[PDB]
């Protein structure tokens, strides 16, 4: 639990929000969010950043709940630098399918988060010696949470490209990862 | 906006 990109990750999501608080939402997306014109292309950093976003205490506590139990394990048991490639190709391919789906204006780090989520279990499956896993009494709990967004539960507007972009995500890496060794 |  108590690793480096686990808190480095925790760190700047609280920075980046509680500037959301000072400047307004809408003046932190400006900057932060996917690249809405294809002028902005170039500034890199949007393609990552959309992750540290997020527009509710609520929305950022259970976030970043869910980023240091799944987060902390993988760093823990698998090292720092999976984890970082862990986030850097879900930030990136769960990025890249939300904007497909309804445009760049989305952030949070529930992208990450499903991919830690597929990641995590199917990595415990394949491979038990890797020393993490999910319980079943989570899955479910992921599960009704991916198809509540798909029902935009009481009005709850979620990243659902984000979700399962993620979740295949992770699937893909663990599955890839529990061949080798 | 949407919350991921």
């Amino acid at each position: 639990r108590a690793g480096p990109v686990t808190w480095v990750m925790m760190i700047a999501c609280v920075v980046v929000f509680i500037a959301m608080q000072i400047l307004g939402d809408q003046e932190v997306m400006l900057w932060l969010a996917w690249p809405f014109d294809p002028t902005l292309k170039f500034e890199f950093w949007r393609y990552f950043t959309h992750a540290l976003m997020h527009f509710s205490l609520m929305h950022i506590l259970f976030n970043l709940l869910w980023w240091w139990y799944l987060g902390g394990a993988v760093e823990k048991r698998l090292g720092s630098g999976k984890l970082i490639v862990i986030t850097l190709i879900s930030a990136l391919l769960s990025g890249y399918v939300q904007q497909k789906f309804s445009g760049p204006w989305f952030g949070g780090l529930s992208g990450v988060v499903f991919a830690l989520m597929g990641y995590v279990w199917l990595r415990g499956e394949r491979d038990p010696q890797s020393g993490i896993y999910l319980q079943r009494g989570l899955i479910i709990f992921a599960l009704i949470w991916i198809v509540a967004g798909w029902f935009d539960l009481f009005g709850m507007s979620m990243a659902n490209g984000a979700h399962i972009a993620g979740l295949a995500v992770g699937l893909a890496m663990a599955f890839v990862d529990s061949l080798n060794a | 906006v949407r919350m991921a």
